[PDB]
DNA sequence: CTCGTGCCTGGTGTCTTGAATCC
DNA sequence: GGATTACACCCAAGACACCAGGCACGAG
RNA sequence: CCUGGUGUCUUGGGUG
């Protein structure tokens, strides 16, 4: 599914069928980010129940985000050059 | 004393070709002015060398192969003269690592050097097989176990001592091989004991069939896939898989197609 | 899991140790903060309540949701039983049974009286009702933050406090 | 230390509950899923004030799962201790490690390091009590402790108190 | 192992001349041993999965180091359908 | 305060292409999982008939939220919405 | 639905906050530090703790659970390591920033060489766009040589200022000695800057167009390096039981190697000349590991001789992760045939192989209406058409139908999804590359049909710029409920027939049927 | 946006002052000295 | 293009993305603000209320 | 039986000098 | 001085070197 | 008695 059919589905106005295509149909995968540093530093035990970003001190403020696994690939190659992709779920202006 | 970039590896050939100018001019009308060289095994890749003028380094490396061409040397300090010849263990019961054999990187005791002073005898958890598979390396070695003086007796043995036995020529005390080894042959500095040191120290498938009614009746076949009461044959006929059920099929056996008796 | 109106708390340059909750230093987090927003962005006193007030608004609370389950149709033990699930029946009569042994105006009649002599920061105003107190010795020393405020009353607030006071 | 919050919880809801009596299922709901439970960041959550008429909003649709959004904004009763508050307190148990004092929803530990020395634990008297002359710490005796420190374990918050200051003790 | 069947190797690991195939059924059987019973690992040879056909010939010798070599021919026949190219 | 009045609602009263695909998805969707059926099934038993069914009889209870440029937005019922 | 399920709140992103990470958060989301260049404990088996497989950076290995999140090797993101540096190296990426910087601060204490009592001055620092804010400054400053002491005190230290040149990975400054006198131009080491950005002032970090809380002007140099988890690097086996390491790993490992190395110099024997040529190989390794196509001096290779793979070649590109993996990627319920003709279909319709048929699925929900029709093609299995591929239970736990013998004890709970087969009027996307405009995707209804080339009414043959020489297409089918009505409500072919491009018809009667018609 | 960009792209793809591609190539370009 | 310019540039100068282009959604693979995800879909709870009680949750 | 030479395996580490337009 | 240079797809055809050390075998 | 992994990087030749 290459770029030019991308823009087919822009041109139909089809937002609800490219999102589908490109993750539940591919390569979907869920994250754990902290609400305070935005970073995916989360480290998510799910038969203990237990969460926490240990730079944040943070065990409450925690959300799951669903994007595709070559996006979360992208960020931590890019973390590993030292720039840092903060994902934040909310605006502030 | 100047410094010089020389080939990776050559620098002793360097030091080598130098000395061989030296001696070869001495007393011509062209000496080569240099008074020595010398090349450090921790200062890879350079050649030191000793002389009054700057002209006479650039004469003792002439058509040497192993130099770098650039105009790459450099000038030493008087007060970092002395370091560069600076010229650097060992004890019975201290831990060293072995770097070679199937012992290599094993822990192991110092027991005892030679008189010499070159191989000394270590005291290490053997890595033994009983003669099992007789009629070694360290990639097919066996996994480390003191050396059991009774599963030797048992499967394949000299006693020397108390609790001293001679194994194929080798010698376990108390369990653990005794071994000399050249001590260029073992490691005695920056040793992390490891974590594990620490502790230590249906049946009708494929077979041939035959079809007795149908479209398809008189084709061999093999039974592809039995889950139930439809079969999956792949007729040899045609490049094809068929669904067909169990009544219309024969079985090859010890005698002829058998109907549903087998 | 449950949030608030207070969001964000986004990454500041110098950190901040006013945070840590200390009633004496009149610290109460970021989430007691003293100008609060309800659900419509309305700007909003923090409302602490002390033990009087809040013993009349969770029994009524209680006998007006049990009233309403009964289609419209006194004693702590039987109020506490409008909960759902043995956790949630068992933090409602505790804290029922522990207001029931030191709310020392147990009737609205008497409670009203004190809200309207009481009704400056609000955390303060909200101490002085729930620690009795004797005289102004005593308020002082258990309450330091009343120290340097030049303003007392402190007396006639006591002495109204334990006359309204029933005998036990 | 009772406060009111304003506070808001998301509720998704699954389609085949899409019906006329939805806001009241929704009360329901919320009611089980908040009332007696403690956080950290607000304390126990007593009573909520006003549930039968809570407005609830408009539910919004998750786009590819069809499961429906509110979020419930809501008002409640809370209960949060605090580090520096001076209160009153009823004892659960006595042991040679202090006591433990019931305060509403939870419990107390006081150790015996901050425990004033002429306190002594009697265990031959019937019933058991710490005991003066005047001064009686029977199960139900008014005291009166201070909280210097809260550790939060997110389900339930641990206060520990002293008695080893001034005007604090059974009155 | 592999999913497929094994049951039309002989015992010397070779497949003979005459049997029809199907794809993914091993035609060549061959093993390696993994280092440190329960010792080897599969390394056999599939035929391609959208193939099918007979066996025609197998060519069994030795190569210029000594150890065997085999290579396995099979030959099926296309007969023309819809979808098939033709040019003048 | 984002939300504007019933009054004062200025978007294009019918019902777009974009609007229509959205609605009768998201309806067909929850029909699917079981969410109670508000008109008479027939002989029409396919997810997206009954959406479409519905549709036609002004009967699908749902609300767009249209955003504008700013973020405000204006509420409209399909109910009121006028489909051609 | 493939995700087990978990309480923490589920949210879309609304923002992406770019920047550096600091040295010290860098080791807060650590989980171990990486000394030892040696892969395997003594290649008896289990990778060596404090090493580049430390099992507490993840797994990817299906047996062994993160020994930090317990998750199998699916759900585990991997987490990251760090490696300390013996001596702080430039980042190759952001040199020529650096060397900006330097013209505009004092080299001595850095404060910016301008005040808002320069007229000029202060109306640059009005401009709202902090890069250009920041040119702005440097424009100005650029002439100005030297750092006052005294305003035009305003803590200045007097100092005359160098022209810093970049050759290579170094930087040169030369410096003016107080006509003309002689220059010494000495290097300006990383460690030596490093020190110099710490004290920069928070007022003056602002107005060069830094950020004080995500982009700190002294994170641009490198002092300790993250590990990225195995993840990133994983291991590939060329002939089953031989496996090689990632260009990332071997180059880990020369970084490692090289600071080792470093270490073993400051305690002993350093005839300085030395020192410079390892501290700049330390330099060299962490830069083309990050980039390897630096202009002007030559690339790192690989034993093989051919380039070595650093991650900015890893993201440009046409096969790059975003051109190749994010702005397009592969996707699965695709196929692809050579196509036919057929005059009789309708002009909607595709017909679909029954081959393709069969592997093909629609996960359709099972609901009162039509639990009857789904237990008939469950009973059918996945070899009779029309028939069922799995069962997938509201927990997630897929039944396949190939290996279930006791396929007729199944009974089918409402909310339950049966992947049945294609079949009749099911709508499918149909595409043919190049995909020049919007009508090279349409949706048809499927015919199921025998033989192997998908057919399509001649009559869209031409907005397809589609003929009959071989020719191939694409088919992909909408796996959801939502998708479907998206389909046949906007994407459909009658709703295709008048394309904007030209407001007119892109269809018409074509060869054979024009011909005759006449 | 993007039908724009569709419908002048498509009739480029199949297509004494300069004309066609070349000509196109200078507008997008905004070439400051044109053929 | 100028893929990883652009990105370490913007590092540096901290920029921030409001996410509400095409591609940027596109690429996290969230509904995209674009036609039919142009809006967003609200229950009606005022017309649940004209059905009769039998359909009623509990 | 001892010594020397050759072969195989394992570990460590590079270098003689020798396609075109545009911004 | 670099960066730009259509899209998708199929299939067949390939893979580190040198030096040093240790062990085994053969010959004297 | 359920789960079930077979490579990569290039180069060259082709299809529309
Ligand atoms: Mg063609
Ligand atoms: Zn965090
Ligand atoms: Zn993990
Ligand atoms: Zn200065």
């Amino acid at each position: 599914f290459g770029e030019m059919e991308r823009d087919c589905m822009i041109a139909h106005g089809a937002a609800g069928f490219l999102k589908e295509r490109l993750m539940e149909a591919s390569d979907a995968f869920r994250v754990h980010v902290c609400g305070i540093c935005g970073l995916m530093s989360v480290i998510a035990n799910l038969k203990k129940n237990q969460f926490e970003c240990r730079s944040c001190k943070n065990k409450t403020n925690i959300y799951q985000l669903h994007i595709p696994y070559a996006a979360k690939l992208l960020f931590q190659e890019l973390m590993a050059m030292n720039i840092a992709p903060r994902l934040y779920t909310e605006r502030s202006g | 004393i100047w410094g010089v970039k020389v080939r990776l590896g050559k620098e002793k050939d360097v030091v080598r070709q130098i000395l061989k100018k030296k001696l070869a001019r001495e007393g011509t009308k062209n000496p080569l002015e240099i008074y020595s060289a010398f090349q450090r095994d921790s200062f890879k890749g350079h050649v030191y060398i000793e002389a009054r003028k700057a002209e006479a380094i650039n004469d003792a490396l002439k058509g040497n192969v192993n130099v770098f061409s650039n105009n790459s040397k450099f000038l030493v300090g008087i007060v970092e003269y002395k370091d560069l010849l600076r010229p650097v263990k060992l004890t019975r019961g201290s831990y060293v690592r072995v770097k070679n054999g199937k012992f290599k990187g094993d822990l192991a005791q110092v027991d005892e050097v030679l008189e010499n002073g070159l191989e000394a005898r270590l005291k290490l958890v053997p890595r033994l097989d009983y003669g099992k598979d007789l009629s070694y390396t360290s990639k097919f070695r066996p996994a480390q176990r003191l050396f059991s003086e009774a599963e030797a007796r048992v499967h394949e043995i000299r006693r020397d001592r108390d609790g001293f036995v001679t194994y194929g020529g080798e010698e376990y005390y108390e369990g653990f091989l005794y071994k000399t080894f050249r001590l260029q042959n073992l490691i005695v500095n920056s040793i992390n004991p490891t974590l594990n040191e620490l502790s230590l120290f249906d049946p009708t498938l494929n077979k041939t069939v035959k079809i007795r009614q149908g479209g398809y009746k008189g084709k061999i076949g093999i039974v592809k896939e039995a889950n139930g009461d439809r079969f999956r044959v792949e007729l040899h006929n045609p490049n094809k898989t068929i669904p067909i059920p169990c009544s219309f099929l024969l079985i090859e056996s010890t005698h002829g197609w058998v109907p549903y008796e087998d | 899991v449950s949030t608030s109106t207070v969001g964000a708390r986004r990454r500041r340059a110098k950190q901040q140790v006013d945070d840590e909750e200390n009633a004496t230093l009149l610290r109460l987090g970021p989430e007691f903060a003293l100008k609060q927003y309800d659900h419509d962005g309305n700007e909003h006193d923090l409302i602490a309540l002390s033990l009087s007030e809040s013993r009349l608004l969770i029994r009524e609370a209680l006998k007006a949701r049990s009233r309403a389950r009964n289609g419209g149709v006194i004693d702590d033990d039987e109020l506490a039983k409008v909960t759902s699930g043995a956790v949630a029946n068992g933090v409602v009569k505790k804290t029922l049974d522990y207001l029931n042994t030191f709310a020392r105006f147990k009737d609205e009649e008497t409670c009203t009286a004190v809200d309207q002599l009481l009704h400056l920061h609000p955390f303060e105003i909200a101490q002085l009702s729930s620690l009795g107190c004797e005289d102004v010795d005593e308020a002082i020393t258990l309450i330091p933050s009343l120290a340097a405020k030049k303003e007392v009353n402190l007396q006639r607030i006591l002495d109204e406090l334990n006359r309204l006071e029933d005998p036990y | 230390m009772f406060f009111l919050k304003d506070l808001s919880l998301i509720l998704t809801l699954h389609p085949s509950y899409f019906g006329p009596q939805m806001n009241q299922y929704l009360r329901e709901k919320l009611l089980t899923d908040v009332e007696g439970t403690c956080t950290g960041q607000f304390g126990y959550i007593v009573t909520v004030l006003d549930g039968m008429n809570i407005d609830v909003g408009k539910g919004r649709i998750i786009p590819g799962s069809g499961s429906a959004e509110f979020e419930v904004k809501y008002r409640a009763v809370v209960w949060k201790p605090f580090k520096g508050e001076v209160v009153d307190a009823i004892v659960s148990n006595v042991s040679p490690i202090g006591f433990f004092a019931d305060v509403g929803p939870l419990n107390v530990f006081v150790s015996t390091r901050l425990i004033p020395d002429n306190l002594v634990y009697n265990p031959s008297n019937s019933p058991p009590a710490y005991m003066s002359n005047d001064e009686l710490i029977t199960k139900g005796s008014k005291v009166r402790l201070k909280v210097v420190g809260t550790r939060t374990d997110v389900n339930e918050i641990y206060a520990i108190g002293s008695i080893k200051e001034d005007f604090l003790g059974a009155i | 192992l592999k999913h497929g069947t094994y049951e039309k190797l002989d015992e010397d690991g070779l497949i003979a001349p005459g049997v029809r195939v199907s794809g993914d059924d091993i035609i060549i059987g061959k093993t390696t041993p993994i280092p440190p019973y329960h010792t080897k690992r599969d390394a056999s040879t599939p035929l391609r999965s959208t193939e099918n056909g007979i066996v025609d010939q197998v060519l069994l010798t030795t190569n210029q180091e000594g150890l065997k070599f085999v290579k396995v021919r099979m030959r099926t026949t296309k007969v023309p359908q819809i979808g098939d190219k033709f040019a003048s | 305060e984002l939300a504007i009045l019933k009054e004062e609602r200025t978007t294009t009263p019918y019902l777009t292409k974009y609007e229509r695909a959205r609605i009768l998805g998201t309806r067909a969707l929850q029909i699917s999982m079981n969410a109670p059926v508000l008109v008479d099934i027939e002989g029409e038993t396919d997810p997206l008939q009954i959406a479409m069914k519905e549709l036609s009889q002004r009967k699908i209870p749902l609300v767009i939220r249209r955003y504008l440029p700013d973020g405000s937005y204006e509420d409209w019922g399909c109910d009121e919405l006028i489909v051609d | 639905s493939q995700f087990p399920y978990s309480s923490a709140p589920l949210r879309s992103v609304k923002e992406v906050q770019f920047g550096l990470l600091s040295p010290e958060e860098i080791r807060a989301i650590s989980v171990v530090k990486i000394e030892y260049p040696e892969i395997m404990d003594e290649s008896r088996q289990r990778p060596r703790e404090g090493g580049l497989n430390d099992p507490k950076l993840g797994s990817i290995d299906r047996n062994f659970k993160c020994q930090t999140c317990g998750e199998g090797m699916a759900e585990c993101p991997g987490h990251f390591g760090h490696m300390e540096l013996a001596k702080p190296v430039f980042h190759i990426g952001f040199i020529p920033k650096i060397k900006k910087v330097c013209e505009c601060i004092c080299m001595n204490c850095g404060k910016l060489l301008l005040d808002e009592t320069n007229p000029t001055m202060a109306q640059a620092i009005r401009i709202r766009d902090p890069k250009k804010r920041f040119n702005a400054v440097w424009q100005l400053c650029k002439t100005k040589m030297v750092c006052e002491a005294d305003a035009p005190s305003r803590g200045g230290c007097g100092n005359t200022q160098p022209v810093v040149r970049k050759d290579g990975m170094k930087l040169w400054g030369t410096w003016k000695k107080s006509r003309d006198a002689q220059p010494e131009r000495k290097l300006l080491t990383p460690g030596e800057i490093l020190n110099v950005f710490k004290h920069i002032s928070p007022e003056d970090c602002f107005r060069l167009g830094f950020n004080e809380d995500y982009a700190r002007p002294e994170w641009m140099i490198i002092t300790v390096l993250p590990v990225p988890p195995p993840q990133v690097r994983p291991s590939i086996a060329m002939d089953e039981t031989t496996q090689g390491q990632d260009d990332l790993t071997h180059k880990l490992s020369d970084i490692l190697k090289a600071n080792i190395n470093v270490q073993k110099l400051e305690m002993d024997g350093s005839p300085q000349h030395i020192i410079n040529e390892v501290e700049q190989l330390l330099q060299f390794h962490v830069a083309t590991y990050m980039d390897n196509d630096i202009a002007g001096q030559p690339q790192a290779l690989q034993k093989s001789g051919r380039p070595v793979k650093a991650i900015r070649a890893r993201l440009k590109g046409k096969e790059g992760r975003l051109r190749g993996n994010l702005m397009g990627k592969r996707v699965d319920f695709s196929a692809r045939t050579v196509i036919s003709g057929d005059p009789n279909l309708e002009l909607d319709q595709v017909g679909v192989p029954i081959s393709i048929a069969k592997t093909l699925s629609y996960p359709e929900t099972v609901t009162q209406y039509n639990i009857h029709r789904l237990t008939e093609y469950v009973r059918n299995g996945p070899n009779e058409h029309p028939g069922a591929k799995y069962v997938i239970r509201d927990n997630g736990d897929r039944i396949d139908l190939r290996y279930h013998k006791r396929a007729g004890d199944i009974v089918l709970q409402y909310g339950w999804k049966v992947e049945r087969h294609l079949m009749d009027d099911d709508p499918v996307l149909f595409n043919r590359q190049p995909s020049l405009h919007k009508m090279s995707m349409m949706a048809h209804r499927v015919k199921v049909m025998p033989y192997s080339t998908f057919r399509l009414n001649l009559s869209v043959t031409s907005p397809y710029n589609a003929d009959f020489d071989g020719d191939e297409m694409n088919l992909h089918v909408p796996q959801s409920e939502e998708t479907r009505a998206e389909l046949s409500q906007l994407c459909a072919v009658p709703l295709q027939i008048v394309s904007p491009q030209s407001n007119k018809p892109v269809m018409g009667i074509v060869q054979d049927t024009l011909c005759g018609v006449r | 946006g993007v039908i724009a960009a569709q419908s002048i792209g498509e009739p480029a793809t199949q297509m004494n002052v300069t004309l066609g591609v070349p000509r196109l190539k200078e507008i997008l370009n905004v070439a400051k000295n044109i053929k | 293009e100028e893929t990883v310019e652009i990105l370490f540039e913007a590092g540096a100068a901290a920029e921030l993305d409001d996410c509400r282009g095409v591609s940027e959604n596109v690429m996290l693979g969230q509904l995209a603000p674009m036609g039919t995800g142009a809006f967003d879909v609200m229950i009606d709870e005022k017309l649940l209320t004209s059905l009769p009680a039998d359909y009623a949750p509990t």
